[PDB]
């Protein structure tokens, strides 16, 4: 920050929930914890400019875990195709997806 | 005002902007503005006169904007990324909203059509906090963030800034619209280096408030608010002129007073990245700053205007008004150009 | 100021009953022993699964077990 | 006389009663001998969720013991 | 019910559009509440309960005091309703109009990544933690009191100032 | 088979209203040394049905002055809260198990003013407008205490949902340790729903018939009839709260019977005050519910703020 | 899908009222009768013009009171945790600071009206 | 880019407990101490090895342990466990409090046996 | 989810520029200033449901907190206003030029 004055007398007003992977009320894991604490700890006595090149796969890992863009992508391709297929008659469904399965426990 | 108000309304001011600095939530930050805001409308229309109330609507109403602009920003970003601190990989539109926002919260061009209007409508004091406490935050949070910013409206907005002061303050005859468009000059030279060693800006303000903070007391010391109040000083108090003289003549940046050295290492950063023709603008509009400074201190100190037969009961009484501050800081202004290595 | 204390639970005893309630509120947990259990039974109470932890060998005090003698006996909270 | 105002008192005692009775015959009557589950807590949906999966019927309250 | 929150965010977006179309303070006042209400829902689709209860209660409360200003101050003979104007009720069917044809333009430009008509209601919640207790909105917010009370009292501090700012400017 | 639950707690409560009226008259009859209706049917119990009939074959009157919108949505929104508001009502299985049923009544109530607020400024006219400002002083007034008087009511029970206040009560009543609580909240419920003394929004001899001055028909029934559900509702949640009854989980109509006779005990208590005392001052109100309950209630979330902590009796979340 | 069941089940009933109170009666309009009542006479001026309200700093500070109530409500959850010290003094600072804030305004005559 | 690896249908296949939740509730106490080891060495896993396909085997000899525990309640101490459980599952938070008899016959018979 | 941040994002926007393109009153503004907390409000809250990040969720009760002191302010300079000039109109309020 300006003014350190939290780092000079070692309190902690605000930052220590600064981010996801912090301290939830009970342990609780907020999503992409995981991906945060890896970005984290790459990105640590680096300082920015070195660290947005030489830890850009974690950060690029958790910005698909929480946003989450991909997956979206490939799950409406899947599902295009399948409608395109259904559409042609080329698909069958099968019980597990029609809505009858066997439910496992 | 009663004494525990004062105490509570100026405790609040003063950690507005504490609170802005000693903080790495954003929101929090966010929470000092809004300290600065609301402590500030009391005092503004403390007087209760239809031009108070109209300039603290206008402060009111035009911050409130910035502020929901900056949490906008804020939460921008913590949608993005999951924090609540401008990161590098942010993306430009947020960060550029932040500046819009912080510029409009500043005064700077072209969201400077508030400040001489607002700092018209309330007292002398109220435009020193106004122009000097009130800058310090939101400075802050620009310089927390300087390698994110686009180089480009950061300079725009400086250059906007550095021409409407100047031609703004070219035909005021109000001494606190002069100090506004003073104050939107000096923040568009702040905001053009912010990018580049933004030691430099918190140079160019402690410059500022300095030379702005004596001259706002000069101005209480008769309350004087007009070229034509200013030119009755050779008679009610004529020890003040060779002062006013030197910081207004280091406010519009003369050599030999260190006014002019934050102008000139500003100018130096800046060619040192090749913003060459920026600076020729700026470098060559603050001459039509000094041009004005140096039609008041002509009124005032070298053509002594006609005076009244009313003035003279000021001669028969006497003063206690100057604060012993006005001397030690107008003295640090205007002779303390060859300490400047030691200042830089 | 005892005279203005009786005046006061006359005229105005709403007041009287608030401030000392306040200070019986901001007083009465210094006093009282079972102030301590509080936080001990929020404590207690598990509301996330007790995750297990490799015998490196050098763990006497941790048990082996639910039902060992060793561990914190939660016997205070019964018959408290 | 004040006897005559009971016969008003009755009809709102009556009509007053019925929705906690019928409430609770209606729960025990669609979920079976048994109360209406309450879930508070995602763990609770989830024993009910698990509930309804073991059934072989989707219905929560069969209650399916040591027959298996 | 899949389009459920899609038709909450329009029904949203159309209250703050009559917002902004500014009529009396009275139809901004039902605008706000009825956004608020709208609010509520979303954010207990999401699910949260105690946020959305309490911006329907602050904001209830607020133009309560909003109705108690308006008709001393922001009041003429001739409110001004949205049907009031033909130009603001043009620019109100105009907005509509123009935020549909957006949706629908900003669902071909990309396929998907800004907005999923295809598959609306897919992607709402976000690894809920299936099975779970003591996790619900109260103890985000009651952490106020323990491990984030810098918020309770700087938040106590605005309220408590403010008290004696009302006074100054209203004196 | 919820639509028939449904019937069975709105039916109810509607002919349980039109008889309330019915009760109001009579004991207030007798109170002025007088029998109310007994004409109509054998002791009366057809008055309400006749006056409903009457109302619904009247003229509604749709001024020229008025905002016609507001005016017709107005009793539709007071209807629809007063009769939602009887949802979570554990009686004692509810129909509707949310996890914060208080802060859903006070924000459904919060809303039912703007019936008030709304009406009175649509009906262009001026006795109507001094209800409406009347009924925002009343709210201003009553408001701050009844969440925080809740608010430490509840600090015993450990929850928001109104189900676990029936094992809070299991083997006594929340009204021994918080009967103060408990007066201030029954002033509040007669604040709330514009009940005598502190009716202030249609003060016949004030106002002429503020916020219905100008509404004539069914609407008018509507206002009456959101009024008097209201006011069941206020003595339901009184006797859940703090006058808990007895579950006994194999007896629950049990619990229903014991509900039902403080709800009437306490709903002809407001029709006793209504009888009894006259009319409190609408800023008099505000000075009674700032400067003396407010301090007061304040004092007493303290003292159970403190109470579960050093007599360690915090309670459990579920 | 009950509670929104429950709730459109007691709008549509509030509206089949509404529309029977209005189509099943008689109607005979005029303008002696849809005119606004002001008491036998007819008004002197419109009822939407400004209405004094002379308790507006109490609606105010009613405003930030229920802020004060909406910090306040947490305290439910806020007592199962560990500390229960934390909130102790915080709970007591803030409705101390309320109580402060009352007593200002009461004493600087803020509760009273605006003759 | 890279594959992600899938345990089969049969990598999964398991004879599975078929059992409600109130009957479960039940017996709880005495599934946490019997059946306690393989329930703890398989939380060591789930938690230590943060993938569920490193520890199908440690579940599998979980369902077992639960199978073997169930079995001795039926062909021990069928009755009373029956008529406790039966009486749990009628309350909707499933009290023990409301069934606090029926525990004293299902733990004297799992204590005179076994 | 990404439908929905689209829409509040554009109600803010809508109620940002309601707030600067100015009408006669002054109440309607501060009223477009209570629609913007509101969507940052829902904004934010969605965001920390969605994450999961109970320690982020003291953040819109201090925004309510905080925009709520504003509106505050704002109406009691409205009650100067109409002190002053008498009708809450923003164009009355022209002098300062001068
Ligand atoms: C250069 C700026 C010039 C601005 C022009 C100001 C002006 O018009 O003069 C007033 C003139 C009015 O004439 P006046 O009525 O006789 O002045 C009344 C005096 O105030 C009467 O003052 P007094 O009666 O109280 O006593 C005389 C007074 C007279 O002293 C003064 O009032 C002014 C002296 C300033 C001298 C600066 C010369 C430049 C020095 C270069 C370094 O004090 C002294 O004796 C001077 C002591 C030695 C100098 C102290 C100055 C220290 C500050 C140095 C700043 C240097 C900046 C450069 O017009
Ligand atoms: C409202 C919430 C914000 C939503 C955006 C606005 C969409 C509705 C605007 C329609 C235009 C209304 C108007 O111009 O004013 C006319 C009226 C004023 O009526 P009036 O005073 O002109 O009288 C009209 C007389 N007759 C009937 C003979 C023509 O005001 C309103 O409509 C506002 C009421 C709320 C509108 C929403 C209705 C929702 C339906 C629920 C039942
Ligand atoms: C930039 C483009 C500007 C175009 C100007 C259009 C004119 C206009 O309506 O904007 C001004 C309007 C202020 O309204 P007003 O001053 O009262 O004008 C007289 C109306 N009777 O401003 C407003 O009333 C606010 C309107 C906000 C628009 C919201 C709808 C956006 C979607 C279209
Ligand atoms: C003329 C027009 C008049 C219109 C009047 C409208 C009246 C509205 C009535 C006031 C409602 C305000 C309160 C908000 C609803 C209650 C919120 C709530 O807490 O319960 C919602 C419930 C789940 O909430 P919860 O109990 O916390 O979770 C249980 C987990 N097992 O379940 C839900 O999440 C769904 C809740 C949906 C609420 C439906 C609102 C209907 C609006 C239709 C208009």
């Amino acid at each position: 920050p300006f003014l350190d004055i939290q780092k000079k007398l070692g309190i902690s007003l605000d930052r220590h929930f600064m981010f996801l992977s912090a301290e939830q009320p009970y342990k609780n894991a907020a999503r992409c914890h995981a991906f945060e604490k890896e970005w984290i700890e790459c990105a640590h006595g680096i300082g920015g400019t070195r660290a947005k090149k030489e830890c850009k796969i974690e950060f690029d890992d958790f910005e698909e875990c929480l946003l989450r863009y991909k997956t979206m992508r490939r799950m409406h391709d899947i599902k295009k195709q399948r409608e395109k297929l259904m559409k042609e008659g080329k698909y069958t469904p099968p019980p597990h997806h029609s809505g009858r399965e066997e439910p496992r426990p | 005002m009663n004494p525990i108000t004062l105490a509570i309304i100026y405790f609040t001011i003063f950690l507005g902007p504490v609170i802005t600095m000693s903080s790495t939530n954003l929101m929090l930050m966010w929470v000092g503005l809004e300290f600065s805001l609301l402590a500030i409308i009391p005092m503004l229309i403390n007087k209760k006169n239809p031009r108070s109330t109209e300039a603290a609507t206008k402060y009111f109403v035009t911050q409130a904007t910035a502020s929901m602009i900056i949490l906008l920003a804020i939460v921008l970003n913590y949608k993005q990324l999951g924090t609540w601190m401008f990161q590098q990989q942010t993306n430009g539109l947020i960060l550029n909203m932040t500046l819009m926002a912080l510029s409009m919260k500043l005064g700077l061009a072209p969201f400077h059509f508030w400040l001489p209007e607002v700092t018209q409508g309330i007292p002398l004091h109220m435009g020193l906090i106004l122009l000097t406490w009130q800058k310090i935050a939101p400075l802050s949070i620009l310089i927390q963030i300087y390698p994110l910013l686009n180089s480009t409206i950061i300079l725009m907005l400086a250059i906007t800034s550095i021409f409407m002061g100047a031609w703004g303050g070219l035909n005021q005859t109000q001494m606190r619209k002069i100090m506004a468009y003073s104050s939107i000059a000096h923040m568009g030279w702040m905001l053009a280096i912010l990018p580049y060693n933004p030691s430099l800006t918190l140079l160019n303000l402690m410059i500022y408030i300095i030379l702005t903070a004596p001259m706002f007391m000069a101005l209480m010391l008769n309350n004087s608010m007009t070229i034509n109040s200013i030119s009755l000083l050779w008679n009610k108090t004529p020890a003040m002129l060779t002062m006013i003289s030197l910081m207004l003549l280091s406010l519009g940046g003369l050599p030999p007073l260190t006014g002019f050295l934050p102008k000139w290492i500003i100018i130096t950063e800046l060619m040192k990245n090749n913003c060459l023709i920026m600076a020729t603008l700026m470098a060559m509009m603050a001459l039509l700053n000094l041009f004005f400074y140096t039609r008041l201190i002509y009124s005032t100190s070298l053509t002594m205007f006609p005076t009244n037969n009313n003035s003279k009961m000021m001669t028969h009484q006497t003063k206690t008004k100057p604060n012993l501050m006005f001397s030690t800081l107008a003295i640090m202004s205007t002779m303390t150009l060859p300490l400047a290595p030691q200042l830089i | 100021i005892s005279a203005f204390l009786k005046n006061a639970w006359a005229k105005e005893p709403v007041l009287v009953v608030s401030f000392s309630v306040w200070g019986l509120a901001i007083i009465m947990p210094m006093i009282s022993p079972y102030t301590k259990y509080a936080s001990m039974i929020n404590k207690a109470t598990p509301y996330n699964y007790p995750v297990p932890v490799r015998d490196d060998g050098n763990m006497p005090d941790v048990p082996s077990h639910p039902q060992d003698p060793l561990g914190p006996s939660l016997d205070w909270l019964k018959n408290l | 006389m004040w006897f005559e105002i009971l016969p008003g008192l009755a009809i709102m005692g009556v009509c007053l009663v019925i929705p906690g009775v019928s409430t609770a015959y209606i729960h025990k009557f669609t979920n079976g001998g048994k109360e209406k589950r309450v879930a508070r807590v995602q763990y609770q949906w989830y024993l009910m969720e698990r509930d309804r999966r073991i059934s072989g019927v989707n219905r929560y309250y069969v209650s399916k013991g040591l027959e298996n | 019910m899949n389009n459920y929150i899609f038709v909450l965010s329009s029904l949203f977006l159309v209250g703050c559009l009559g917002l902004a179309l500014k009529p009396s303070p009275i139809y901004g006042g039902l605008g706000l509440i009825v956004s608020g209400f709208v609010g509520c829902l979303m954010v207990l689709g999401f699910g949260g309960s105690f946020l959305g209860l309490m911006v329907f209660l602050i904001y209830l409360g607020g133009m309560l005091v909003v109705f108690g200003y308006t008709t001393a101050m922001a009041t003429e003979e001739y409110p001004e309703t949205w049907g009031s104007n033909w130009l603001i009720l043009g620019f109100l069917v105009l907005g509509v109009i123009m935020e549909v044809f957006l949706i629908c333009v900003l669902n071909y430009y990309d396929e998907v990544g800004v907005i999923n008509l295809d598959g609306l209601g897919d992607w709402l919640m976000y690894e809920v933690d299936d099975v779970g207790v003591m996790l619900e909105g109260g103890i985000g917010v009651a952490a106020m009191y323990s491990c984030a009370t810098w918020m309770m009292v700087v938040a106590g501090w605005s309220l408590f100032a403010g008290i004696f700012i009302i006074i100054e400017i209203t004196r | 088979m919820f639509f028939i639950n449904i019937l069975t707690l709105l039916v109810p409560i509607l002919i349980a209203m039109a008889f309330l009226t019915l009760v109001e008259r009579k004991i207030l009859g007798y109170m002025q040394l007088r029998k109310g209706p007994n004409i109509v049917g054998p002791y009366g119990i057809l008055q309400p049905f006749a006056d409903a009939m009457k109302l619904f074959m009247k003229e509604p009157m749709r001024p020229l002055t008025t905002s016609m919108s507001l005016f017709i949505i107005a009793p539709t929104l007071s209807l629809t809260l007063a009769l939602s508001l009887w949802v979570p009502l554990p009686m004692p299985h509810p129909l509707i198990n949310l996890n914060l049923g208080i802060l859903f009544i006070l924000a459904t109530s919060s809303l039912s003013v703007y019936s008030i607020l709304w009406s009175g400024w649509a009906s262009n006219s001026k006795y109507s407008l001094f209800g409406a400002l009347r009924a925002v002083a009343q709210t201003i007034s009553y408001e701050v205490t009844m969440a925080i008087i809740l608010l430490s009511v509840l600090l015993m029970n450990g929850s928001y949902s109104l189900q676990t206040l029936i094992t809070t009560q299991e083997h006594m009543w929340l009204l021994l340790p918080a009967w103060p609580m408990a007066m201030m909240w029954f002033i509040s419920t007669l604040a709330e729903t514009n009940r005598a003394p502190f009716d202030l929004t249609e003060g016949e001899s004030e106002l002429v018939s503020g916020f219905n001055v100008e509404y004539a028909a069914g609407p008018f029934a509507l206002f009456f009839m959101a009024e008097y559900t209201n006011i069941i509702l206020m003595n339901a949640l009184t006797t859940i709260i703090f006058l808990g009854p007895l579950y006994y989980i194999n007896l629950p109509e049990l619990y229903s019977t014991n509900f039902m006779m403080e709800a009437l005990l306490l709903s002809s208590t407001f029709l006793w005050i209504r009888a009894s005392y006259p009319r409190f001052r609408y800023d008099q109100l505000m000075h009674l519910l700032w400067k003396n309950f407010l301090p007061l209630t304040l004092a007493l979330c303290m003292w159970h703020i403190s109470l579960p902590i050093f007599t360690a009796g915090v309670p459990p979340y579920m | 899908m009950n509670l929104y069941t429950v709730i459109f089940i007691n709008i549509l009933l509030s509206l089949t009222l509404i529309l029977v109170a209005f189509w099943l009666p008689q109607m005979n309009l005029y303008s002696e009768k849809a005119n606004p009542y002001e008491c036998g006479f007819d008004p002197t001026s419109s009822a939407r013009l400004p209405f004094s309200m002379k308790f507006f700093l109490v609606a105010i500070t009613f405003l930030l009171f229920d802020l004060e109530i909406a910090l306040l409500l947490p305290l439910p959850w806020a007592i199962q945790t560990i500390k229960t010290s934390t909130m102790m003094i915080m709970a007591f600072i803030l409705v101390t600071i309320l109580s402060l804030g009352l007593a200002y305004e009461w004493t600087q005559k803020g509760l009273e009206w605006t003759e | 880019p890279g594959i992600v690896e899938l345990p089969t249908l049969e990598e999964l296949k398991v004879e599975e407990v078929k059992v409600s939740s109130a009957v479960l509730k039940a017996a709880a106490h005495h599934y946490g101490a019997q059946c306690d080891k393989t329930n703890k060495e398989f939380m060591l896993c789930r938690w230590e090895e943060k993938d569920p396909r490193r520890c199908l085997k440690e579940g599998k000899l979980v369902n077992g342990c639960a199978l073997n525990f169930f079995r001795q309640i039926k062909s021990h101490c069928a009755e009373p466990f029956t008529e406790y459980w039966t009486c749990l599952d009628y309350s909707n938070m499933q009290l023990f409090r409301h069934c606090r008899q029926q525990q004293a016959k299902f733990d004297q018979c799992v204590l005179d046996k076994l | 989810m990404p439908s929905t941040f689209f829409n509040l994002t554009m109600a803010f926007s809508l109620s940002l520029l309601g707030t600067l393109m100015f009408r006669s009153h002054l109440m309607s503004t501060l009223l477009c200033l209570e629609g913007m907390v509101l969507s940052l409000f829902i904004m934010t809250s969605v965001t920390s449901l969605n994450s999961n990040s109970m320690s982020s969720m003291p953040i819109p009760i201090t925004i309510l907190v905080f925009a709520a002191c504003e509106a505050a302010v704002g109406l009691a300079l409205l009650v100067k206003v109409s002190n002053t000039y008498g009708t809450d109109y923003v164009q009355n309020l022209n002098l300062l030029q001068c």
